RNA sequence: AAACUUUCAACAACGGAUCUCUUGGUUCUCGCAUCGAUGAAGAACGCAGCGAAAUGCGAUACGUAAUGUGAAUUGCAGAAUUCCGUGAAUCAUCGAAUCUUUGAACGCACAUUGCGCCCCUUGGUAUUCCAGGGGGCAUGCCUGUUUGAGCGUCAUUU
RNA sequence: GUGGAGGUCAGUGACGAAGCCUAGACCGUAAGGUCGGGUCGAACGGCCUCUAGUGCAGAUCUUGGUGGUAGUAGCAAAUAUUCAAAUGAGAACUUUGAAGACUGAAGUGGGGAAAGGUUCCACGUCAACAGCAGUUGGACGUGGGUUAGUCGAUCCUAAGAG
RNA sequence: UCGAAUUUGGGUAUAGGGGCGAAAGACUAAUCGAACCAUCUAGUAGCUGGUUCCUGCCGAAGUUUCCCUCAGGAUAGCAGA
RNA sequence: AUUGGCGAGAGACCGAUAGCGAACAAGUACAGUGAUGGAAAGAUGAAAAGAACUUUGAAAAGAGAGUGAAAAAGUACGUGAAAUUGUUGAAAGGGAAGGGCAUUUGAUCAGACA
RNA sequence: UUGACCUCAAAUCAGGUAGGAGUACCCGCUGAACUUAAGCAUAUCAAUAAGCGGAGGAAAAGAAACCAACCGGGAUUGCCU
């Protein structure tokens, strides 16, 4: 099973393959099924707006590090200096990373004025009673893009 | 014919124990007609009606047992709600909402709080 | 055989009452679609293995 | 043009829950359309057939025959009206089962029910 | 003589009926199912016989009690009785 | 020339191709999470006015209670008091019950419808023997109750 | 040339679709195509495209069906039968009577263990079965039948099991 | 051969690279120089057999080289497109 | 994630030797000591209207009749191919048969004239 | 003599829990050979089948004794890569 001018191919399917195949046909389920729940995920919400706000960040390596990249969350350093403590950044949909730090300041000065501008385009309701309906911005991504 | 329900349910406990033994009696002299006769059709609700007694004599004994025993911990085992074994051993929702001192202050001190975008 | 256990002598009773041809009132049912017994049995062609 | 998404237009499911439809769902199955006049009479346009009702065959051999439904034949399907039969060669006679949707009613027979069913759907009665 | 002859010899029972599944594979010597392994607590069960798997599983059978199971859970288990109406 | 053999055709045989069917299968996708010592799954034997089976059920045995429907069931018989009604039905639904002999299967056995023990009760002139009725007695382990063992060991007696 | 799919011919059809038959007609070199008639009874085709579980003479091919063989091989071990009456549509074969024989108590007699499981018995009865037959049967149909303080089991122990 | 290393019933133990064998590779359920059952398994096969419509045009090789190669491959050659 | 379970919507999927082994009293009937193995088998008609009655027959049946739109649908039941078989009709045959080109004879048929 | 303590027992002691089923998917254990390498032992098949234990509606994994080497990222899982 050597001939002709071919390139060597690597074909691995020596196994019992056919066992292990993976056809996608609920590719259209799953997205019509992804799409209802966060259809319901926004109503349980609230006028709350689905995810979090997440930090700048610089992406690691030569590769990446001239783009700027969402990160995971907004150090208690950053918390802190845009006046606010972690326990209640988190119930104000502000996601803080306890393991990030903090070593260039441009990045922190940009990641504090975006806690700033997040502060100031939201309201938060009263833990009282009242709820005075105010209609779900649906991302915070969205809304300050990055 | 045949016995109705809600009439045997005003007869008292020992009218209906009599009522019984007369469909008994009864019922067994069909039989030995069954055999003289082609076919006896009137056997068939005779027998359906002792079901009817016996299910009355039965469903107030145990009315009886309920009651006497409603409102406490242990009653018998088969007046505790079936469900499921193991529906049986899940958590009651007390040992379930419990949460622990420390966490029951914060979840008082912050909680998720309902906001909205926009300005 | 000849001397046999309750479960024994019980199986070849209940054998025995299967031994019958078709009841014939049930060819006259509306659908009724059973022609014959096709479970009927024999002694000396088949067997009943205990 | 079928819209739900719990109905079925799957030509295989439909004709097993016909035929094994149970005896209940069989009635309503088993409805007639009401005659002119009842029909303006009762405000309402057909019925589940029922025994002692009066009936006017409107299609097939017995066009034009008419009498008191003897019983409804759920389990054929069919319904047997008494003054509509085969005589045979032993002279015996013998049901010709007749299907509600060729018959008309002519005249109801009414219960306490039977008015609140034709008072349910929006009617309104002698 | 290994043949006609010697199988009129036959007529000892190697297997009755086996108590659990009432087969004629209850070994007497053995005292031991070779179908179900009665006396032993587990049912006698192989994932190379998949005919004999389905041969026996739940539903073969006439599923005295599992068969509500879902009608009680499709209705929340409940615990009472239904009170009445009119017509 | 028949007979016979052969070939073609018509009509009749044999056989069940073909055509048309389809309450079945196969594959895809969506929704959902519920067996069991509160005895499961499985087995055995039974149960109908007339049933061998399939289905269903358990000596309350093709079913009992309940609820909805609103007049059937139907092969034959049948009841007839059930038709302006706490009411027909081999109906639907199912929240209450019954649920033999078994089965992890639990007093012991079990190629045996074999053999013990305790409690309440009934009859037989009977706490002690026999018989009928009811209710009981497996294993490991956890918490607790009670009763104990050991110079393991502390004190307290005169 | 076939099965299914998009489009189209507002295609064919219960006044007869599909199929099947037909040393009848016609078109094509051919794969095939068209028609007549007969049978039949509910569907089906042309053209442009799409698609594949798409074409059989073979594989000691798979399943089913059928021949020649052939009214043939054969139905010859176990000494053996015969006359009459009865029954019956029908009797070499059933029943009864008569005769001739056999097994010859190491039985072709009288009971049991194992195994079968109703074959036992009666009434009815011959479509299949009993490699001729059948009025007979261990067949078919429908019923009846197995009674224990002392016969067995149950109790005991054996090799052994556990 | 026929009074014993005799025949035989039932019960019981020995199980598959194992048993049992006064030893024949015998016997272990018509299976024995390794039982039966299912599965891995549609095992592999340089070998054998078969491989289904018509017409039209072109149309070969059994030679070279290397191969644990000699009933097979690769390579060139001849062939079509 | 999901060849199990409960409930649903589907398909350029199979169409009774196919599709799951099973569209049916199918994991049945049957085999085996056992582990296991494991079939075949759907379709009268809109409706039984499933053939009264007469006749021959011991019966089964045949022959009339009758039902039906049809018995060229008779519970052997839609259509009912082939191998193979009976009858009838035609024809040929001195150790096979069948085939090619050609024509006589017999049978049969298209088309074209006008 | 009397009362404790420690450790260990017994009850048809009071109340409970475990077994078995199923197993498509999930957590583990255990574990081949056919096969491929044109022979074959390493290798391959395969950390697969068969065997064993244990769960759920999912299981498991999961808030870094992590990735990195950057201007650093920031629980887990899964897809595209
Ligand atoms: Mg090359
Ligand atoms: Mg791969
Ligand atoms: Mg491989
Ligand atoms: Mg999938
Ligand atoms: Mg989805
Ligand atoms: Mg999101
Ligand atoms: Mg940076
Ligand atoms: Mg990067
Ligand atoms: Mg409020
Ligand atoms: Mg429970
Ligand atoms: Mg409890
Ligand atoms: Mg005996
Ligand atoms: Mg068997
Ligand atoms: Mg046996
Ligand atoms: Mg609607
Ligand atoms: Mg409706
Ligand atoms: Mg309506
Ligand atoms: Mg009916
Ligand atoms: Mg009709
Ligand atoms: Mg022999
Ligand atoms: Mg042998
Ligand atoms: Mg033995
Ligand atoms: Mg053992
Ligand atoms: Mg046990
Ligand atoms: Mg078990
Ligand atoms: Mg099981
Ligand atoms: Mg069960
Ligand atoms: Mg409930
Ligand atoms: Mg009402
Ligand atoms: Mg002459
Ligand atoms: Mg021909
Ligand atoms: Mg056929
Ligand atoms: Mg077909
Ligand atoms: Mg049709
Ligand atoms: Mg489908
Ligand atoms: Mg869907
Ligand atoms: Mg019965
Ligand atoms: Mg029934
Ligand atoms: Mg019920
Ligand atoms: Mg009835
Ligand atoms: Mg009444
Ligand atoms: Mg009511
Ligand atoms: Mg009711
Ligand atoms: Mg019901
Ligand atoms: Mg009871
Ligand atoms: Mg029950
Ligand atoms: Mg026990
Ligand atoms: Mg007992
Ligand atoms: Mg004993
Ligand atoms: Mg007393
Ligand atoms: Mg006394
Ligand atoms: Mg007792
Ligand atoms: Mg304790
Ligand atoms: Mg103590
Ligand atoms: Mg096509
Ligand atoms: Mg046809
Ligand atoms: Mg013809
Ligand atoms: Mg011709
Ligand atoms: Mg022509
Ligand atoms: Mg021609
Ligand atoms: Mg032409
Ligand atoms: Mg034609
Ligand atoms: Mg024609
Ligand atoms: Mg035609
Ligand atoms: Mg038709
Ligand atoms: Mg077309
Ligand atoms: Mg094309
Ligand atoms: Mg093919
Ligand atoms: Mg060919
Ligand atoms: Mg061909
Ligand atoms: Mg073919
Ligand atoms: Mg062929
Ligand atoms: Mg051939
Ligand atoms: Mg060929
Ligand atoms: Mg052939
Ligand atoms: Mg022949
Ligand atoms: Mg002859
Ligand atoms: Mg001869
Ligand atoms: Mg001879
Ligand atoms: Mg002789
Ligand atoms: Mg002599
Ligand atoms: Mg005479
Ligand atoms: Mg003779
Ligand atoms: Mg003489
Ligand atoms: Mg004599
Ligand atoms: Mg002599
Ligand atoms: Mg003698
Ligand atoms: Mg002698
Ligand atoms: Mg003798
Ligand atoms: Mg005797
Ligand atoms: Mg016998
Ligand atoms: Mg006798
Ligand atoms: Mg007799
Ligand atoms: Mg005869
Ligand atoms: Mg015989
Ligand atoms: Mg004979
Ligand atoms: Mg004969
Ligand atoms: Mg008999
Ligand atoms: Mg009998
Ligand atoms: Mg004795
Ligand atoms: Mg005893
Ligand atoms: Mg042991
Ligand atoms: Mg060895
Ligand atoms: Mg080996
Ligand atoms: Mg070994
Ligand atoms: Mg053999
Ligand atoms: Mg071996
Ligand atoms: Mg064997
Ligand atoms: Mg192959
Ligand atoms: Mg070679
Ligand atoms: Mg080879
Ligand atoms: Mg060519
Ligand atoms: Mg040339
Ligand atoms: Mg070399
Ligand atoms: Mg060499
Ligand atoms: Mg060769
Ligand atoms: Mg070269
Ligand atoms: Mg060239
Ligand atoms: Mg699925
Ligand atoms: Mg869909
Ligand atoms: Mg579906
Ligand atoms: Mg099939
Ligand atoms: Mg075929
Ligand atoms: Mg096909
Ligand atoms: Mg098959
Ligand atoms: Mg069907
Ligand atoms: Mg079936
Ligand atoms: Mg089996
Ligand atoms: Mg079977
Ligand atoms: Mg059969
Ligand atoms: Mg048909
Ligand atoms: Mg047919
Ligand atoms: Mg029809
Ligand atoms: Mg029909
Ligand atoms: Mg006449
Ligand atoms: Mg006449
Ligand atoms: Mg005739
Ligand atoms: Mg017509
Ligand atoms: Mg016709
Ligand atoms: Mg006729
Ligand atoms: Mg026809
Ligand atoms: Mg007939
Ligand atoms: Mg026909
Ligand atoms: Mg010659
Ligand atoms: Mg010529
Ligand atoms: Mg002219
Ligand atoms: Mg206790
Ligand atoms: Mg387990
Ligand atoms: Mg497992
Ligand atoms: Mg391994
Ligand atoms: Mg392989
Ligand atoms: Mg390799
Ligand atoms: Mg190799
Ligand atoms: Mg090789
Ligand atoms: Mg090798
Ligand atoms: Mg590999
Ligand atoms: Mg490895
Ligand atoms: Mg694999
Ligand atoms: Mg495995
Ligand atoms: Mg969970
Ligand atoms: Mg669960
Ligand atoms: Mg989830
Ligand atoms: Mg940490
Ligand atoms: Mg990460
Ligand atoms: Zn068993």
């Amino acid at each position: 099973a050597i001939s002709k001018n071919l390139p060597i191919l690597k074909n691995h399917f020596r196994k019992h393959w056919q066992e292990r195949v993976k056809v996608h046909f609920d590719q259209a389920g799953k997205k019509v099924s992804r799409r209802n729940a966060r259809a319901t995920r926004a109503a349980k919400i609230a006028p709350r707006p689905l995810d979090l706000l997440r930090p700048v960040v610089r992406a690691p390596t030569v590769k990446y590090n001239r783009k700027v990249r969402a990160g995971r969350g907004f150090t208690l350093a950053e918390v802190k200096a845009a006046g606010l403590t972690a326990a209640y950044a988190r119930t104000i949909g502000i996601a803080v990373d306890h393991r990030r730090q903090n070593r260039n300041q441009e990045i922190f000065d940009a990641n504090v004025q975006r806690l700033k501008e997040y502060q100031s385009k939201i309201i938060v309701f009263p833990r009282n009673g009242k709820a005075p309906e105010a209609e779900q911005v649906l991302s915070a991504a969205a809304t300050f893009p990055i | 014919a045949g016995v109705k329900a809600y009439e045997l349910r005003t007869k008292s406990k020992e009218q209906l124990a009599s009522q019984l033994v007369d469909l008994k009696k009864e019922l067994a002299e069909l039989k030995v007609q069954k055999l003289s006769r082609p076919s006896l059709p009137k056997i068939k609700t005779v027998r359906k009606s002792i079901a009817c007694v016996l299910t009355v004599i039965n469903e107030q004994q145990r009315e009886a047992v309920r009651q006497l025993y409603k409102g406490k911990k242990y009653q018998p085992k088969d007046l505790r709600a079936k469900k499921t074994r193991a529906l049986r051993r899940a958590l009651t929702k007390f040992e379930a909402s419990q949460v622990t001192e420390k966490q029951r202050k914060k979840q008082i001190a912050f909680p998720q709080r309902k906001y909205a975008i926009k300005a | 055989a000849a001397q046999k256990s309750f479960r024994i002598k019980q199986k070849m009773a209940k054998a025995k009452k299967q031994n019958r041809p078709l009841p014939q009132w049930i060819r006259l049912r509306t659908n009724n679609t059973i022609r014959y017994n096709a479970k009927r049995r024999n002694w000396r062609r088949t067997k009943m293995n205990i | 043009a079928k819209q739900s998404l719990d109905v079925s237009s799957d030509r295989r499911k439909a004709r097993k829950a016909y035929f094994t439809a149970p005896s209940s769902q069989r009635r309503v199955l088993l409805s007639a359309p009401l005659s002119k006049e009842l029909r303006a009479q009762y405000g309402i346009k057909a019925l589940p057939i029922r025994r002692d009702d009066e009936v006017l065959v409107v299609r097939g051999s017995k066009k034009g025959q008419e009498g008191k439904i003897s019983s409804v034949y759920r389990l054929k399907f069919a319904v047997q009206v008494d003054k509509v039969t085969k005589e045979k060669v032993n002279g015996a006679s013998v049901p010709i089962n007749l299907h509600p949707s060729k018959l008309v009613i002519t005249k109801l027979h009414l219960d306490k029910d039977r008015k609140a069913l034709i008072q349910r759907k929006g009617g309104k009665l002698e | 003589g290994k043949g006609t002859p010697s199988f009129g010899k036959r007529h000892n029972k190697s297997h009755t009926l086996c108590n659990r599944c009432g087969r004629r594979s209850f070994h007497v010597q053995k005292k031991t199912c070779s179908s179900c392994g009665y006396p032993a607590a587990k049912t006698r069960s192989y994932n190379w016989g998949a005919k004999a798997k389905r041969r026996h599983t739940t539903g073969t059978g006439r599923m005295r009690y599992l068969k509500h199971v879902s009608r009680r859970f499709k209705n929340g288990f409940q615990t009472g009785s239904a009170s009445k109406a009119s017509a």
